């Protein structure tokens, strides 16, 4: 368990893994990780705007 | 006492035996009091 | 233009002060200089909300279904 | 952690199942503990001094 | 001081034949014009005199209950509301009161008109029950016709007539507030009883919800004397209750047995299966279904009284014996009470809705044995939360049974988890 | 399912009272003018009686009939237990299996009439003269078991006599208030 | 002149007959957490959540249903107040999906806020909960009844005070479905209000959907213009 790079997972049958919870937002210390939410236009609830400045972020 | 069960009556009875005395039993019935609207929704 | 986020040049404006009295944050406002508008506190008013009225004979307040 | 999840975020394999540990997972993180309101002081020996915490 | 043994002048007696004009030869509407010319302190306080328990699945007295509902000056005309539907499963008071004897119900209607001050009463019959409600309106008809009930009753200033009122398969008629909004046009579910009590909020009417046997109780401490209904019991339990023994039995048969009598004594009455309580494995109910099961220990020296048995923690309530066998098992059974009361709870207090039927769930678990040893300790807190915190009883009524589970057993509990565990793992 | 209406057509075609009506006058006359929504429960109980398997457009008519909101008769309909709205029968078989009657043998009763007449536990027959249904009271508890069909209820039934009332059912209805001993005591 | 004094953890209070207990504690400051009761709709005691203890009483009542008459000393925090508060909080959630994630509702939730505070850090639950098929209401609300507590405060809002009359409770227990039985489109005026009265993400937004949680945007008051009233 080590952390150095921000990279988001995915399910084994493809499907992008994150919510747009706005969750790692708000506890973010450095308040680094920009999320903008929107519908997917087919139910689901996903993500269009996802920046973690590397300029900000204390890792 | 006699030993047999009078009550014959209840199983001759069809599907309109409680709609069809309500209806019957309309005679000497007293009216009920409302006093309040006529539709309140 | 640098990427998504809305940046602004206004430098004051992402504070929010607390205060106890509505005198103590007029008395603050003239003190830092700037011009305040005051609104007044819309308090809440007291409902006579009786159960007693759901199940009514007289009035029309009567509760349908529940 | 502290046993009690009102303050300590619960374990991944616990929050994932039962419903109040969700919530407090849910509620550690963006709104922080709710704390007493109050001024304590503590100093814990530094091998350089002393950080007196206020 | 002892009970006497079924008392040869019992307050029911139609059983065999019965009709309309048999009634007037078995002893009924005899001081009917009696009665309704006497005052409203005179039925009222002969009533309170005597001091009769409520024969309903409540505990509380009927003395206190129907001074509530005499009404000095209202603006709303009051009603009588007369609950007969059938209350919990082993209780069958309701199929025996009604289709055999109706002119004895109906006596009590003209008897608590008078004393409430009722311009109209309601008989509640359940929606199970067609073939008993074909008897209680042809007895509605023919009283009618006579004339005794409607515009001059008995030769008497109040006039009241008597309606059955069909429900449709409900468990929820039996409080107070939920017979009132099920005859009301709303859905079955039972109003708050704290701020509104049945005298307060009926059908838009000042109104008193009671049972068909203690509406039956009324016409017999009027025409008979108040010190033969009084004398027959015990001190603070009086009036003769008809119990009936159900359940693991080689003769189930309903008696109108005298109050408190001895649980040995009644099952010899009524001759049970293997034994009275030596052979069997005694886990008899003292009450339908509400009341939690009585042990082995505990059970010959008990009495079946109203207030007696609630001090040997098995407050019985709905008046009715389920004996249960050594070769049936005691845990798939009030599984599938708990199972009843899933079905049948209405779905308003969410510690009853959210509560039985996550109860059920867990207790389904235990038939099977695939629980841990702390869901017994644990599970007995849970009916703890539910039965201080409800609108109705029947939150009530399904959490004492299930605290009977961990009271005086647990051995046949623990047994039934460590074997199951050990075969499957 | 309690809450879910598909568009199967019973939402087109309406029953309605020819004679009945008259009856049904008489069963809002018995309840006040002063709060007349009390007569949407027996109303529709002879609704049910007159037409067995209740569609949705028959639940409207009985609203219209009696001035009430549609939702509130159908939130109505759809609490009680004894109304029938998904499946049709004949003769609706009811069992009970609660614990008073489980205790001396309701389950040797309910795998007999499951055997004799085809219906696994919920489901109709193919014939469509049969239903069976767990119910959970009859109300009549001191006979061992308990059968209920269509309007009288057969008390105190062995598995070969419970079989013989529903294979006698097919031909010729009996009555049979207690076909084992006395109505009263054994 | 038309006054009861009555005490709240010992406190003199003076308040109105006919007031309820949630009324006279709003008087002094304290707020007894609550699902069915608000200021602009009627009385229910749905949910059972209000419960406080006052003492000489074998029985817990509802901040809701009661009225105060005089003498009680009303007991927020005492030992059975506090486990009334922690059981229900535990029955709410033991049939409740785990969505928050998924949930429109963030911050703004009142199941969240009020089981952090009053209820239990961890459940007993092992098995159970129950799944509802979801109706589709209207294109401007999104209606997922998973979530719905049935805690009946939009059936009474469309009831008296909207006066559409569309929503009911169909069911018994577990299975209850909060909704319109006949699938009817519900389109009326107020209907974008309905989101607001439901405490739980059972009715939100469908225009909105997905955008921002509570706690993200920052709020700010103005006047609606384009309507009469303003
Ligand atoms: C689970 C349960 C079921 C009940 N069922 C009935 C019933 O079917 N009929 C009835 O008259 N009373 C029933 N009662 C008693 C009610 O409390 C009733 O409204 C009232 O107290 C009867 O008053 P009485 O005993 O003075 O007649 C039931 C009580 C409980 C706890
Ligand atoms: S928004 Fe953040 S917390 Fe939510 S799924 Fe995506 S990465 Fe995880
Ligand atoms: S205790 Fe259960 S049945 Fe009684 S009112 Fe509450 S939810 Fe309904
Ligand atoms: S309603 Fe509240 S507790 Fe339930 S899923 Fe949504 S945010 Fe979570
Ligand atoms: S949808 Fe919301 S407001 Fe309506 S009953 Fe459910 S939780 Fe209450
Ligand atoms: S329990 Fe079976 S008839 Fe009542
Ligand atoms: S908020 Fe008072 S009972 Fe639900």
């Amino acid at each position: 368990r080590f952390r150095g790079e921000h990279a988001l997972r995915r399910y084994p049958s493809g499907e992008e893994r994150c919510i747009a919870c706005k969750l790692c937002e708000a506890v973010c210390p450095a308040q680094a990780i920009t999320i903008e939410a929107e519908p997917r236009a087919d139910g689901s609830r996903r993500t269009t705007r996802y920046d973690i400045d590397m300029t900000k972020c204390i890792y | 006492d006699n030993t047999t069960y009078k009550n014959l009556q209840h199983h001759d009875y069809s599907t309109y035996t409680f709609l069809d005395l309500n209806l019957d039993l309309s005679k000497f019935r007293m009216p009920q009091p409302s006093s309040g609207r006529e539709s309140p929704r | 233009p640098l990427m998504g986020w809305a940046s602004t040049a206004d430098p004051l404006s992402n504070l929010v002060l607390t205060f106890s009295t509505k005198e103590d944050a007029v008395a603050f406002a003239e003190k830092n200089g700037w011009s305040y508008d005051v609104e007044e506190r819309k308090v809440p008013k007291p409902k006579s909300k009786s159960y007693g009225a759901n199940f009514s004979w007289n009035k029309r307040t009567r509760v349908s279904t529940k | 952690k502290v046993d009690d999840a009102k303050v300590s975020p619960p374990k991944r394999a616990e929050m994932k199942t039962s419903m109040e540990s969700l919530i407090h997972h849910f509620k550690l993180y963006t709104e922080g503990y709710q704390v007493p309101p109050g001024a304590t002081y503590t100093a814990i020996e530094a091998p350089k001094g002393e950080f007196g915490v206020y | 001081s002892l009970k006497d043994e079924d008392r040869i002048f019992t307050n029911l007696y139609g059983r065999h034949d019965w009709r309309l004009k048999g009634a007037q030869s078995r002893g009924d509407w005899y001081k009917t014009k009696e009665i309704l010319l006497k005052g409203p302190d005179w039925i009222l306080g002969e009533v309170k005199t005597s001091g009769l328990r409520g024969r309903g699945g409540a505990g509380f007295p009927t003395g206190l209950k129907w001074s509530f509902m005499n009404k000095p000056s209202d603006g709303r005309p009051k009603y009588l509301v007369v609950n007969a539907d059938e209350g919990e499963p082993g209780t069958c008071k309701d199929r025996e009161i009604i289709r055999h004897d109706p002119h004895k119900l109906v006596e009590g209607c003209l008897v608590g008109g008078r004393a409430m001050g009722a311009r109209a009463a309601y008989i509640y019959i359940r929606g199970e029950f067609y073939n008993e409600a074909s008897n209680l309106q042809v007895a509605i008809r023919e009283a009618y016709e006579a004339g005794l009930i409607g515009k001059n009753a008995c030769g008497s200033g109040y006039d009241f007539d008597v309606f059955v009122v069909r429900g449709a398969g409900a468990y929820i008629c039996g409080e107070e507030t939920a017979l009132i909004e099920s005859i009301e046009g709303k859905q079955g579910k039972p109003r708050l009883k704290p701020p509104f009590p049945a005298d307060v909020g009926v059908f838009g009417c000042p109104t008193t919800v009671a049972n068909v046997e203690t509406v039956a109780v009324s016409p017999t401490i009027c025409r008979r004397g108040g010190a033969w209904f009084a004398s027959f019991g015990r001190e603070r339990n009086s009036g003769t209750k008809l119990f009936n023994i159900s359940g693991h039995v080689n003769n189930p048969c309903t008696v109108e047995e005298e109050m408190s009598v001895p649980l040995k004594e009644l099952i010899e009455k009524h001759a049970g299966g293997v034994t009275g309580g030596w052979d069997n494995l005694l886990a008899v109910i003292p009450g339908g279904s509400s009341t939690p099961l009585i042990p082995k220990s505990v059970c010959e020296t008990v009495l079946m009284d109203f207030d007696a048995l609630i001090q040997a923690q098995t407050g019985l309530g709905t008046a009715a014996v389920i004996v249960m066998d050594r070769s049936t098992d005691i845990v798939k059974a009030i599984a599938r009470l708990i199972e009843f009361y899933k079905h049948e709870s209405c779905g308003q207090c969410t510690p009853c809705r959210e509560g039985v039927d996550w109860m059920n769930k867990v207790m389904a678990r235990f038939v099977r044995g695939d629980a841990r040893p702390a869901e017994i300790d644990s599970l007995w807190e849970i009916s703890k939360q539910i039965e201080g915190h409800t609108i109705c009883a029947l939150g009530d009524g399904a959490a004492w049974p299930v605290q009977g589970l961990i009271r005086h057993f647990r051995p046949e509990l623990e047994e039934r988890m460590q074997q199951f565990a050990q075969q499957h793992q | 399912v309690h809450r879910d209406t598909p568009e199967n057509n019973p939402e087109t075609p309406f029953d309605f009272t020819p004679e009945n009506y008259k009856r049904i006058e008489a069963i809002v006359k018995n309840y006040p003018e002063g709060h007349k929504a009390a007569a949407v429960l027996p109303v529709l109980d002879l609704a049910q009686r007159q037409n067995g398997w209740l569609p949705i457009s028959a639940m409207n008519k009985v609203a219209e009939i009696l001035q009430v909101p549609p939702m509130r008769v159908y939130e109505v309909a759809t609490f009680y237990t004894m109304y029938n709205r998904k499946p049709v029968g004949k003769y609706h078989i009811q069992v009970c299996t609660t614990t008073p009657c489980m205790l001396r043998n309701s389950d040797s009763i309910l795998e007999a009439i499951q055997k004799k007449l085809g219906i696994k536990v919920g489901e109709t027959t193919p014939d469509k003269l049969f239903t069976l249904i767990e119910v959970e009271c009859l109300g009549a508890c001191v006979n061992a078991p308990m059968v209920q069909i269509n309007d009288n209820y057969y008390e105190d039934l062995t598995p070969k006599d419970i079989e013989e009332i529903i294979d006698e059912l097919k031909a010729g209805k009996i009555p049979k208030p207690g076909p084992r001993s006395g109505r009263f005591s054994c | 002149s038309n006054l009861i004094e009555v005490f709240v953890d010992g406190q003199s209070v003076m308040v109105e007959p006919g007031t309820t207990v949630l009324q006279a504690c709003e008087k002094v400051g304290m707020q007894i957490p609550r699902f069915c009761y608000h200021e602009r709709l009627s009385v229910a005691g749905n949910c059972r959540m209000c419960l406080v203890e006052i003492e000489k009483a074998p029985k817990v009542v509802a901040a809701c249903a009661m009225p105060v008459m005089k003498g009680w000393n009303i007991l927020t925090n005492s030992e059975k107040t506090k486990k009334a508060r922690e059981g229900v909080m535990e029955f709410l959630l033991a049939n409740h999906p785990l969505d928050c994630p998924i949930c429109d509702q963030g911050g703004e939730c009142d199941l969240q806020d009020q089981s952090m505070m009053f209820g239990s850090d961890r459940s007993r639950f092992l098995e159970g909960k129950r799944a509802v098929e979801d109706k589709n209401i209207g294109p401007l609300v999104k209606t997922i009844m998973t979530r719905c507590i049935q805690c009946t405060r939009c059936i009474r809002f469309a009831s008296e005070i909207a006066g559409v009359d569309d929503l009911g409770t169909t069911g018994r227990g577990n299975d209850m479905q909060v909704g319109t039985y006949i699938e009817k489109m519900f389109m009326s005026e107020l209907s974008g209000n309905i989101i607001d009265i439901c405490p739980v993400g059972a009715l939100t937004s469908k225009p909105y959907a997905f955008t921002a949680r509570p706690w993200e945007t920052r709020k700010t008051e103005s006047i609606d213009v384009m309507d009469a009233v303003g």
